Parts: structure tokens; sequence; C-alpha cells
RNA sequence: AAGGUAUGUAUCAAGCUUACAAGUUAUGUAUUUACUGACCU
RNA sequence: GUGCUCGCUUCGGCAGCACAUAUACUAAAAUUGGAACGAUACAGAGAAGAUUAGCAUGGCCCCUGCGCAAGGAUGACACGCAAAUUCGUGAAGCG
RNA sequence: CGCUUCUCGGCCUUUUGGCUAAGAUCAAGUGUAGUAUCUGUUCAUCAGUUUAAUAUCUGA
């Protein structure tokens, strides 16, 4: 199997994310018959993440109070996560560690 | 070539559901799907392996076991789908409709000693009133004085609902059974509900004791009266008590 | 060194492989939008 | 086959000693299946306007690479299943 | 006859799936002569004017 090397640690932290997500509403919805109509609490976390950089409140009206407030705590985790990567290579991209585009071009859009 | 034709057709949506089969092996619509597409090719031994190995992959779904038990069953192959039927019993046994389908098609069948002991492993987990007033249903359609008296005690001790406890009341209404059924009535009185009574079995044991005649039925209603529910009763039954005595007797001047 | 000159199919040999198991018409206008004339440095 | 011992009588004949079972047997094949590349002709090019950086996920798809780097068009391949809401049918049970 | 549950069908969100820095950027037309079409818009009895016929003026 193959590591989580730098250019794919964006796209790992997501995978684990709705991983963990996946298999909470898994385990955390009753008996009822169907689950999340196959995805649908991933598109309103996903939706609550794209809010959360834009700012917009994201009040989705009628959903039930366990999945929004496990959506509520899994975007504080992401955005935690996310501020806390932009703290830390703004100030390697300050002092000058590194010198990579892509990380000074998406910090300046993190920021 | 309508052979030609004919093979390209099947082996064209072979491949297509074989490819979706190997790209999701987890959502069994494509194996369902699948295996009732080879189902109408009405000759098959191979949706027998689509489904047997359908469960490979997710045998807690109800869906797939009872659609290849309908399958099986729907063809004059009987066997095979007794064969599986006591299979997804022994596996899922929570599940009330597989029992329930395996019963029914025994029904339909002989009502042979098999389907009684389809019956009684179906007690043995037990279940809730829905399956066993039902197998008493079952008991009482094939008119079992003996076979219906037998697991219908076995019943009472699990479930001690009120509504339960005046329909093992059934015998008097049923066959009457004199001196057991007044011990049938020795049964209801003496437990829960000692000083409490629910409210509720004195006023149907009240019923038949006065479809009944005067033998001892002046004592139940006034005169064990001791267990009340703070009125003896609500305000709804009381005059109907009194006038319940009155005009179903000898009527003395 | 990769990061650019795509990849994906269908027929046609050496490379490699065993040398084996084997018997409602309408106007006036404000007003866009379309359209015409091989119109035009 | 050999060498040694007159060892038993002819150098010659004999006797004993020491040495003790290789090989995917072929220079072939009646041989064998032939996939890659190149040619031929098609198909043609991710993200709801256009040009597009990508990084992933899945496995009966692989290539290059020493790879637990990286690149192969984001390497390719990934599509209509609506479910629950109305209604028909049928079953189980109860009143 | 009525009531609850189960299963089959008649069916009314299904877009190519996920994540990054909304991934990222972009997007020029004239002048002339004429038409067509929307939107806005409004539509009391003579006498002569005029018109194919109709519809302004003036008259009481
Ligand atoms: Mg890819
Ligand atoms: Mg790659």
């Amino acid at each position: 199997a193959k590591t989580v090397t730098k250019q794919r640690v964006e796209s790992h932290f997501d995978l684990e994310l709705r991983a963990a997500v996946m298999h909470d509403i898994l385990d955390m919805m009753p008996e009822g018959i169907k689950q999340n109509k196959a995805r649908t609490i991933l598109q309103h976390l996903s939706e609550a993440w794209r809010c959360w950089k834009a700012n917009i409140p994201w009040k989705v009206p009628g959903l039930p109070t366990p999945i929004e407030n496990m959506i509520l705590r899994y975007v504080k985790a992401k955005a935690d996560w996310w501020t806390n990567t932009a703290h830390y290579n703004r100030e390697r991209i300050r002092r000058g560690a590194t010198v990579d585009k892509t990380v000074c071009k998406k910090n300046l859009g993190r920021l | 070539t309508d052979e030609e034709e004919l093979n390209d057709y099947k082996l064209r949506k072979r491949k297509t559901f074989e490819d979706n089969i190997r790209k999701n092996r987890t959502v069994i619509s494509n194996w369902i799907k699948y295996a009732q597409w080879e189902e109408s090719l009405k000759e098959i031994q191979r949706a027998r392996s689509i489904y047997e190995r359908a469960l490979d992959v997710d045998y807690r779904n109800i869906t797939l076991w009872l659609k290849y038990a309908e399958m099986e069953m729907k063809n004059r192959q009987v066997n095979h789908a007794r064969n599986i039927w006591d299979r997804a019993i022994t596996t899922l046994p929570r599940v009330n409709q597989f029992w329930y389908k395996y019963t029914y098609m025994e029904e339909m069948l002989g009502n042979v000693a098999g389907a009684r002991q389809v019956f009684e492993r179906w007690m043995e987990w037990q279940p809730e009133e829905q399956a066993w007033h039902s197998y008493i249903n079952f008991e009482l359609r094939y008119k079992e004085v003996d076979r219906a008296r037998t697991i219908y005690e076995r019943f009472v001790l699990v479930h001690p609902d009120v509504k339960n406890w005046i329909k093992y009341a059934r015998f008097e209404e049923k066959h009457a059974y004199f001196a057991h059924a007044r011990k049938v009535y020795e049964r209801a009185v003496e437990f829960f509900g000692d000083e409490h009574m629910d409210e509720h079995l004195y006023v149907a044991f009240a019923k038949f004791e006065e479809n009944q005649k005067e033998f001892e039925r002046v004592r139940v209603i006034y005169k064990y009266a001791l267990d009340r529910i703070s009125k003896q009763d609500a305000q709804e039954l009381f005059k109907n008590y009194t006038i319940f005595e009155k005009k179903f007797g000898d009527r003395r001047g």
C-alpha cells in the first residue's frame, strides 16, 4: 500500500473524515428503513463546510438535531485543521522554509 | 445469425451486469436484477448461483433471502425452497417474514408435523403477540382441542397481557370446559394486580359469569371488592354493573 | 529523469514459452430585438 | 577397460585386490499456443459557456520506475435505479 | 364489514459521483440606407375636407 505524502495530504483528510462521519451516521440513526437516501448527510456536511469558508450561516431547516450537531462538530474539526495549517505554513512561508508555489498561492486564499 | 444475435444479446447483458456487480459489490440491486433477469430465461441453474454468491457479500438483508426464496418457490423446486428457508430462519431468527412465508408455504402444502415443527421453532425464540396468536389461529383452523390447548399454556408465561389473560379464557367461549374453565378463571384471578386488578379482567369475567347463571356471580364485582382502584371502577360502568346484575336471573318478587 | 506532442479499439509476423501428457382586426408613438442591400475605408 | 599381487605351475592361462550406475538424455522436432510493437482503418479527448491545474476513491485494467518517490490525458475505466409520497393486488393477525 | 403490519406492481429530485485556492482563469465594434416585430400606449349629430370605401377640421 501507499503512504500519504505531501501531495495527497488534503485528498486523504477528506477521505478519512467522510469515512468517519459515514460510520458514525451508520451507527447513530435508529431502526428506520432508509439511512440517508444513500448519501445525503454527506452532502449536508460538505455544504456546511462551504458555508463555513464563506461565513454564510447554514441554518438548514427541518434537520434532526443529532445529525445537525454532528455536522457542526465535524466542521469545527475541519475548520480547526484548516486554520491550524494556515497559521503553520504561513509562518513557514514567512521565514522562508518552503518555496512551494502551490503552498504560497493556497495560503493566500486560506488567509 | 439469429443464434449469433441471441447469444450477443445474452453476452452483452451478462457482461454489463458482471461489470456492474464488479464495480459495486455492496449495492444488491445489481444481484437481484441480474438474477431475476436470468430467471426470465425460465430454465436456469445459474440464477441459484447468482443468489447463492449474492449473499456472500451481504447475508444480513431480508430482501435477497425472501426474493431468492420466492423465486425458488415460484417454480416447482419445492425441496430447494424449503432447503433455503431453514437456513434463512436459522441464520436470521429475529426477522418475522421468513418464518411467516415458510409457514405459509407449508400451509399451501400438507399440514404435516414439519409445519408444526417450523411453528414451534418459531415459538422457541419468544416472539411477540402477532406470531403467537397466529399460531393458535393455525391450530384453530385445523380444529385442535388438544394441540391448541398444548401450545397456549406456554404462551401466557411470557405475555401476561390482560388482552391475553382474557383470551386464555377462550375454552369457555369455544368448548365451555366447565371445571377446568373455572380453573382458568382461578389462574386469571390470582396473578398480577392482586389489589389493583388492571381494571379489566373482571369485566369480561363478569360477562361470562353473567352469561353463566347465579352460581357464584355476586362475589367478584361486589363482594370480592377489597381490590379496588380508588373507586372500585370509573363512573362509566357501575350503574352498568347494577343493571348488568339486575335483569338476567330468577327475578324473585 | 518525469513533467507535451495524447489513448482506445478491430486484423497481420518475431520476440518470448513447453519441447511435454498420448493406442378582436387598428392607430399614434416611447421602444428594444431581428432582418435587408456582394452598402461602406 | 585398467593397474597391482606368481597369488595358483606356462611372461601368456587363471585367482584376488582397488575402482561402482552420468544425463531437464536432441545436434531435433510431425512441433506448439502465440499475446507485445509496427502497419492498416475506426473511435476520438474529465468537471452542467470556453480554455483547463490537478489530487483522490473501486479492482478481474495495466505501463515506466530500485520504489512504502513520482509520472503515464486528473494513466485509463466508472452510466439511466427516484425510496415510500398517491393507488392496485395479495398475505398474516385482530375487532 | 372494519382496523394494524408485511410483500409484489401502477410511480412524482436522482447531473458524470469526492476534495482543493468559488480548483484556476476568460468574454472588445463600427458607420450608411431601409424594413419587419415585440413591449410601453391610448382611442356627440350635421355640413363640406379627404379616402376605393373608411377615419382630422368646422357646426348645435
Ligand atoms: Mg485518475
Ligand atoms: Mg498519477
